[PDB]
């Protein structure tokens, strides 16, 4: 809510967030909705 | 390994191009150091 | 500390000066 | 606690806490280990000397070995850290 | 369970089965008798949620987060026993001994993980009636003791009643006369004892057995590591079981 | 473990590559070794390969080519020279003395590769920091306690029992 | 206080393009010496 | 006013400052001030340059 | 086929998660599935 | 022996003579990647505290025993003229004998900034027996260089680790261009002849 | 927390002795083209 | 952030390992 993406710099991660990428590995979502297993195209397995 | 390339072509830089880019690349840093300390 | 680095800038551009007027490929004829 | 008042009731003054220290303590009172040691160590907190007597399943044996040693056995604030560490504190000779 | 006790060891050894709790079977009752006492009494967790500030859809309430439990099945209790008092109108029962106490380490989102002495210490449960029901509710508060004893010595050396008492790497820090009060919380290493609140409640009543079981929910706080942190609730589900005699 | 206790000397990276040098000379005494004489030429009939060299020789008795190819495809980068192969069995192990009497000449003056700092000042502050690191310190406390009394007898060290940093039942 | 990263931004700004010119120009006098046949072709 | 990189200037910041208003026109060399600090104080570095430089 | 397969698969959400949306102010958004919009409003470059 | 009290003593002492006698100031105390100067480890020296003297209950005068330039960490012990132990800080506390809360130890100051003061409360004799250990009691600032509390060596330290690391690489140099003197004829190899 | 000056000892300290060989390569490499006297040699 | 220096090297340190093996100085006969 007051610590979004965009106040932290993040400039590559809104254009994942853009197309579909909401979750990481590590459990959170930028929706605040905490995910079981995001697979394979989290925020993580999308930049590797 | 397919045939020894014909468009290989040697790269000059003479002594004037040399002081012309480093006096450009000093003064450009002599130029941004102070608003990249900030 | 960053004045360190502002003298070397200054004094590395003026060295650069003095080999391109002291050092200076010399034009030649022919 | 960095500076844990009483420290010298748990082993070494030669006066006990009742409340914190080890059974290691009552080996300096001929009689009292294991059993009578293992039953001041067991019970619950007491607020004086007296309330050693108030042990359910002592005897009077276990009490006349008490009252040899009662000018040597005193009652302070349990801390909680110590009274955890009563039977087996890691301490091995 | 009867179906347990007809097993081998090693026929349940790696399987998982000792983690798990007794399932009774029917609905009867059971008057406690006045020299009663719950023997082997079993709680098991099943759901485990950490309470966390959350950002939902535009606002930050507070939320108990589901939790991902990463040592592995040693987070059940068992061979609980203690006396059940019968007062005038209510039942009750007083925990005495058993693994009553089972340390658990879960996981956040974010990787933050969440250390916490899952027990039922100094439980004294009042429950609503005299009989076990399958309505019965019983519940009451119980003694979190600290997640680490005072012998616990920290990766710098120090603990509550053994271990250094200073930031012995920087012996600088010793110097004038404030010394290394900066550095008291992280060297002062205090034993607390918080308290939890489990709600059992009876669903399944085997009278020839003389076994109850049902679910429960229970919140304590977690692990301070010696007062160093600030220690967040848990809330926990699960399964019980227990054998009245 | 004088030295590892007091100065942590493991730590420092010029006993690193003094360990380098020794394992690496070790490693080429030993690979050199066994190129060569899995490299022989059949110069005799007997299968005691030992009799088929003579000292006056001019002759290579082993093959440098097979030796350049099997180590350029079993590890990817093989030796092509002999005379920088036999200059480079002096080097390491050589360089890897020199470089260790470098560190142990800082170690004469106390100028020991001892601790970490921003390590140390965050598990000072930070009592669920532990690395290997934090670790080796621990061990490094106990040799200097445990040891000082009977290992420098001449400075009297008494140390009562209840000042020796013990873990918990040890 | 300045910004940290900038000793890093100006130190490597000028170093690695000044000694990516420098580089271009030995080459290039290299390169007429090997070509000019006398004791520096070797 | 604070005009060198040793009191906290930057290449951008950094000046001579030229001489005091008190001097206003007059002549300001440094065998006209008494010490070396009272020249450096009033701005003298500025007439010292600037008349070198408008004469080189 | 790489822009008509975006549109068609991943941004109405037929074969994909769809983008990001959001309401006027920015309050609650999420990534779902977008139907295309045929008519003037699909040059509102506001409408999704 | 003139007719001075030991707080008139202690007071003639000058701080420049009580801060050489400090460990942060030996040489043989830094480390090879402690950088910088040794205001950087510890502070910068403002005060002198006064010179500690411990005693227990009976009243003989205790000392710390001070810290060898070996040792990184040292326990702290206080020992009579004897140099027989009286009082400590324990690692284990539960059958410790000589804490400084059963024996019972007070510290008077003498000199310095501390001049006339007593201190007998048990937490704050032991906060003086651990600055003790390290020599004189300095009051130090640690902000001006955000000093991080690990000491660090004197320019004479520094200055052996060159020389003697230098001296060193040099003998090498020394039996290299040595043996490319003698064997000049040889160098660009043998003759097989 | 590390010391900053750390950060320019270990870049600079990687590469401008770095970039040193990778001149004395270029230039050994050029010098062996312009004395080969084909295409490369200007 | 000193991880990223950390990462960095490693990750250069294997590249260089790379070039070396693959784009070796092939040795040559005549
Ligand atoms: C970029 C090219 C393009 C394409 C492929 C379409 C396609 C479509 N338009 Mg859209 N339209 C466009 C541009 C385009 N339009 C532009 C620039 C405007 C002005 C902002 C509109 C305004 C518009 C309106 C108001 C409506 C459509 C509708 C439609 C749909 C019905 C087709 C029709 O002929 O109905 C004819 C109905 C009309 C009202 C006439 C408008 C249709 C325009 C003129 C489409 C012609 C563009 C043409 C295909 C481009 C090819 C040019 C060629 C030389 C290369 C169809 C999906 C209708 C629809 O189905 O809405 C859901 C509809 O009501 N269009
Ligand atoms: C992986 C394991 C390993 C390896 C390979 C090494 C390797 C080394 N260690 Mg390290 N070490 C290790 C682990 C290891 N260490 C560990 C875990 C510790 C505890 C922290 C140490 C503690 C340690 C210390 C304290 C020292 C070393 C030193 C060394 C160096 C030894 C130099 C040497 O050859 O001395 C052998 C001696 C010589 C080469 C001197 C000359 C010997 C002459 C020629 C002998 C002539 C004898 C003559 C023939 C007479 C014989 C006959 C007589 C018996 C009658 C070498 C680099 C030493 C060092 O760094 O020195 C610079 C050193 O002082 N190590
Ligand atoms: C090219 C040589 C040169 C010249 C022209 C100047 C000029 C000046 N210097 Mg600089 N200086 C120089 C080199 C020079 N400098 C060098 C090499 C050093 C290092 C040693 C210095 C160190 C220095 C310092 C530290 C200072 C100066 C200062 C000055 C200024 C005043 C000095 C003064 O009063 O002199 C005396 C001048 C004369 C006596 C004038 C002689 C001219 C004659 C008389 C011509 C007149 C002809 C006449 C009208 C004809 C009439 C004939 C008719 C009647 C028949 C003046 C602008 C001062 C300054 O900058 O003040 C702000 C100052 O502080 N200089
Ligand atoms: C044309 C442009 C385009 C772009 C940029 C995207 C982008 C995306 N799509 Mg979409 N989509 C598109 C068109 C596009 N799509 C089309 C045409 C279809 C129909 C086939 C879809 C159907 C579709 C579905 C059903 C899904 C997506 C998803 C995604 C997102 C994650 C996929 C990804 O990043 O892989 C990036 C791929 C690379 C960078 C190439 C990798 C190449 C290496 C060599 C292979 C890696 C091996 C293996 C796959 C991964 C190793 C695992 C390890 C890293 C852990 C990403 C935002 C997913 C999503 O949003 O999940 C949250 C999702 O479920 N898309
Ligand atoms: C005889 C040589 C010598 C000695 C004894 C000193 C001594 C001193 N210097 Mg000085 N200095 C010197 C030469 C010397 N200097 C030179 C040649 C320069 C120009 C580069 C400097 C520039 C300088 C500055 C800017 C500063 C000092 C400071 C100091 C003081 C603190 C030392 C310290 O903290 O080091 C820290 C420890 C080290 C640097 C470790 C040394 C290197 C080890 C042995 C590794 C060897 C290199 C390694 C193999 C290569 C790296 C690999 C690479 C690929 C990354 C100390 C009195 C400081 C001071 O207090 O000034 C007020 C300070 O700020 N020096
Ligand atoms: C990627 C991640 C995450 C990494 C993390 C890993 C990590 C924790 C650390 C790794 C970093 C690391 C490398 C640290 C080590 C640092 C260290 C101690 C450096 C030492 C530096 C140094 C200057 C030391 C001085 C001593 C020194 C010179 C030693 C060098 C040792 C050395 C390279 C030895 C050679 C080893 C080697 C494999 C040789 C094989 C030779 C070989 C191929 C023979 C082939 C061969 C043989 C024949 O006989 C013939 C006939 C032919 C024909 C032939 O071909
Ligand atoms: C014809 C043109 C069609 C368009 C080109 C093909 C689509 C390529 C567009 C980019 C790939 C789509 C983005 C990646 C999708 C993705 O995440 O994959 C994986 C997704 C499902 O991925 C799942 O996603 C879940 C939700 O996050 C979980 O994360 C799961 O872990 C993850 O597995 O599956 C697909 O969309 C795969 C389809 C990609 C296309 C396959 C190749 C087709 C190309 C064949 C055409 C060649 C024919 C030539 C004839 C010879
Ligand atoms: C194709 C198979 C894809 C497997 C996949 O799902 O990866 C999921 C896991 C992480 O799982 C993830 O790991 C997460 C745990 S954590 O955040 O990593 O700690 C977990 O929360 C999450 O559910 C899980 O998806 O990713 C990896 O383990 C793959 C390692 C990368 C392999 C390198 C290939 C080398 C190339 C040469
Ligand atoms: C991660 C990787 C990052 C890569 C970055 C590194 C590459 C960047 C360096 C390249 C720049 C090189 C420029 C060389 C310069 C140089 O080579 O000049 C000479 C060159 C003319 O070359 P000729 O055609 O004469 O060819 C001679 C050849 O030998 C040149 O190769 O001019 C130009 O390149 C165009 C004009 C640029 C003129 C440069 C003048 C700059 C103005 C100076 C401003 C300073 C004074 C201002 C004071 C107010
Ligand atoms: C205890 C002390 C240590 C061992 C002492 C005895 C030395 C081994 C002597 C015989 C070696 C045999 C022999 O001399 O082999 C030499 C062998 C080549 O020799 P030949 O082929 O001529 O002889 C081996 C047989 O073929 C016999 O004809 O060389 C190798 O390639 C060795 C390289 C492998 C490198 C590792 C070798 C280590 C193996 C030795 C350990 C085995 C002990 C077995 C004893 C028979
Ligand atoms: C899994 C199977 C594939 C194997 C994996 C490949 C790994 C191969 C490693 C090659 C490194 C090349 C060294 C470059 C140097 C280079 O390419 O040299 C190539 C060189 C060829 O020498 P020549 O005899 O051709 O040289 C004659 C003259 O050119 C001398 O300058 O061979 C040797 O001198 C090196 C042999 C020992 C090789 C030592 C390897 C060191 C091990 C790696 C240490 C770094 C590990 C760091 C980890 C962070
Ligand atoms: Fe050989």
């Amino acid at each position: 809510v007051l610590n979004p993406m965009w106040r932290q710099g993040m400039f590559v991660m809104p254009f994942m967030t853009r197309l579909g990428i909401t979750d990481s590995w590590g459990g959170w979502s930028i929706t605040g909705e905490s995910v079981s297993n995001p697979g394979i195209w989290s925020f993580e397995g999308v930049a590797l | 390994m397919t045939g020894p390339n014909p468009n290989k072509q040697a790269v000059e830089l003479n002594r004037t191009s040399l002081y012309w880019g480093l006096l450009l690349i000093f003064v450009l840093a002599v130029l941004f150091s102070s608003y990249f300390f900030n | 500390m960053e004045a360190l680095v502002y003298t070397f800038l200054l004094i590395g551009t003026l060295m650069v000066i003095f080999f391109a007027v002291f050092f200076r490929e010399t034009p030649r004829i022919l | 606690v960095i500076d844990y008042e009483n420290i010298g009731y748990l082993g070494g003054s030669s006066i006990v806490d009742i409340n914190n220290a080890n059974v290691r303590a009552y080996l300096k009172m001929p009689g009292m280990y294991p059993t009578v040691a293992g039953k001041i160590v067991s019970h619950g907190p007491y607020s004086g000397v007296a309330d050693l007597y108030k042990i359910p399943g002592l005897s009077s044996a276990e009490a006349d070995v008490i009252k040899k040693y009662e000018s040597r056995l005193t009652a302070k604030t349990p801390s909680p850290d110590y009274v955890i560490d009563r039977i087996n504190n890691g301490l091995y000779r | 369970k009867s179906q347990i006790n007809e097993l081998s060891y090693l026929q349940v050894k790696g399987t998982g089965l000792a983690n798990r709790c007794a399932e009774v079977v029917g609905e009867d009752s059971i008057k406690p008798k006045p020299g009663a006492k719950l023997v082997d009494m079993c709680i098991e967790p099943k759901a485990w949620a950490v309470e966390e500030e959350v950002g939902k859809a535009g606002k930050t309430e507070k939320k108990f987060v589901n939790s991902k439990v990463m040592t592995r099945q040693t987070y059940t209790l068992d061979a609980i026993e203690g006396p059940i008092t019968v007062d005038g109108g209510k039942i009750t029962f007083n925990e005495k001994e058993g693994i009553d106490y089972a340390a658990t380490t879960v996981q956040l989102p974010g990787g933050e993980r969440v250390p916490f002495l899952f027990t039922v210490k100094d439980l004294v449960a009042k429950g609503n009636g005299d009989t076990f029901k399958p309505g019965f509710q019983m519940g009451g508060d119980f003694n979190t003791p600290s997640y680490r004893t005072g012998l616990f010595l920290d990766p710098k050396g120090r603990g509550g009643t053994t271990g250094y008492d200073m930031a012995v790497a920087l012996p600088a820090l010793q110097l004038g006369e404030e010394g290394d009060a900066e550095l008291f919380g992280e060297n002062n290493k205090v034993f607390d004892i918080t308290q939890g609140r489990i709600e059992m409640e009876v669903n399944k009543v085997n009278a020839e057995d003389s076994e109850i079981g049902g679910v429960f929910v229970a919140t304590q706080l977690s692990d301070t590591d010696m007062g160093s942190k600030t220690p967040k609730k848990v809330l926990t589900k699960g399964i019980f079981y227990a054998k009245v005699d | 473990l004088f030295l590892q206790g007091f100065h942590n000397w493991t730590l420092n990276p010029f006993h690193m590559m003094g360990v380098a040098g020794i394992l690496g000379g070790a490693l080429l005494c030993a690979i050199h070794g066994a190129t060569v004489e899995n490299t022989l030429f059949e110069d005799g009939d007997a299968a005691n390969t030992f009799r088929a060299f003579t000292p006056t020789q001019s002759e290579e008795t082993y093959s440098m080519v097979t030796a350049n190819r099997f180590w350029s495809q079993i590890f990817g980068v093989a030796f092509s020279n002999k005379r920088w192969l036999h200059f480079f069995m002096l080097f390491v192990p050589v360089t890897g003395l020199w470089t260790s009497s470098i560190g142990i000449v800082g170690l004469a003056l106390n100028l020991r590769a001892y601790d970490f700092v921003s390590q140390e000042l965050r598990a000072a502050e930070d009592p669920e920091f532990e690395t290997f690191y934090t670790k080796n310190h621990l061990l490094d406390e106990g040799i200097r306690a445990w040891m000082a009394a009977q290992d420098q007898p001449h400075e009297n060290f008494v140390f009562p029992e209840e000042v020796l940093p013990r873990g918990n039942a040890l | 206080e300045v910004q940290f990263g900038a000793y890093l931004a100006v130190l490597l700004g000028t170093f690695l393009p000044a000694l990516f010119l420098v580089n271009l120009f030995i080459q290039t006098e290299a390169r007429k010496a090997g070509k000019a046949g006398g004791q520096d072709s070797d | 006013v604070a005009g060198s990189l040793l009191y906290g200037n930057n290449i951008i910041s950094g000046a001579v400052v030229p001489s005091s208003n008190a001097i206003g026109m007059h002549f300001y060399p440094i065998w006209e001030a008494a010490s070396i600090d009272e020249w450096l104080y009033n701005g003298g570095p500025y007439q010292l340059i600037v008349l070198h430089f408008l004469l080189g | 086929l790489l822009c008509f397969g975006f549109g068609a698969f991943h941004v109405t959400g037929l074969f994909g998660p769809g983008i990001w949306v959001s309401d006027a102010y920015g309050i609650t958004g999420k990534v779902q599935p977008v139907a295309p919009a045929w008519g003037a409003d699909g040059f509102n470059p506001f409408n999704p | 022996s003139e007719g001075l009290s030991e707080s008139q003593a202690w007071s003639r002492i000058p701080d420049k003579l009580a801060f050489y006698d400090y460990i942060g100031n030996n040489p043989a105390k830094g480390g090879l990647f402690r950088a910088g100067p040794m205001n950087k480890g510890d502070g910068i020296a403002e005060a002198w505290l006064g010179h500690p003297i411990f005693r227990d209950k009976e009243g003989r005068e205790l000392t710390v025993r001070r810290m060898p330039a070996f040792f990184e960490t040292f326990p702290v012990i206080l020992v009579d003229k004897d140099g027989i132990i009286r009082a400590d800080i324990p690692f284990r506390r539960a059958e410790s004998k000589y804490s400084i809360e059963q024996v019972g130890v007070t510290v008077d100051f003498y000199g310095g900034k501390l001049n006339g003061q007593t201190f007998k409360d048990a937490p704050t004799v032991k906060k003086f027996a651990r600055k003790a250990q390290l020599g004189e009691v300095f009051e130090f600032d640690r902000t001006s260089l955000e000093s991080d509390g690990v000491f660090r060596s004197s320019p004479r330290g520094w200055y052996t680790y060159g020389h003697a690391n230098f001296a060193l690489l040099f003998f090498f140099g020394h039996l290299w261009h040595g043996g490319r003197t003698i064997f000049r004829d040889v160098f660009t190899g043998i003759g097989a002849e």
